[PDB]
């Protein structure tokens, strides 16, 4: 899998309150987390399912 | 070579078999394996190795 889905997850410099997904290395599956509307590192997904398709398994 | 030779990174915590922990068999990188009593929460459920015989003779 990419090594940008190792990452933790990163709300960022602004102060929206957005629920996103991250894939959670540690437990192997994707989990949300609050996104702040600025600056998203790539290891954060609208949906479960892209989450999972990008770094489930690749 | 067998994955189940090495101790996941993020375990911690040991549990006594009376809190159903199970015991298996690492690598420690010292020439031989030690025990480590895993809990049930941080369990895989995978057949780590249960005695110090089969660590030995499969990850030395």
């Amino acid at each position: 899998r990419p090594d940008f889905c190792l990452e933790p997850p990163y709300t960022g410099p602004c102060k929206a309150r957005i629920i996103r997904y991250f894939y959670n290395a540690k437990a192997g599956l994707c989990q949300t987390f609050v996104y702040g509307g600025c600056r998203a590192k790539r290891n954060n997904f609208k949906s479960a399912e892209d989450c999972m398709r990008t770094c489930g398994g690749a | 070579y067998n994955r189940l030779c090495i101790k996941p990174r993020d375990w911690i915590d040991e549990c006594d078999s009376n809190e159903g922990g199970e015991r298996a068999y690492f690598r420690n990188g010292k020439g031989g394996c030690d025990s480590f009593w895993i809990c049930p929460e941080d369990h895989t459920g995978a057949d780590y190795y249960s005695s110090y015989r089969d660590c030995f003779n499969a990850c030395i």
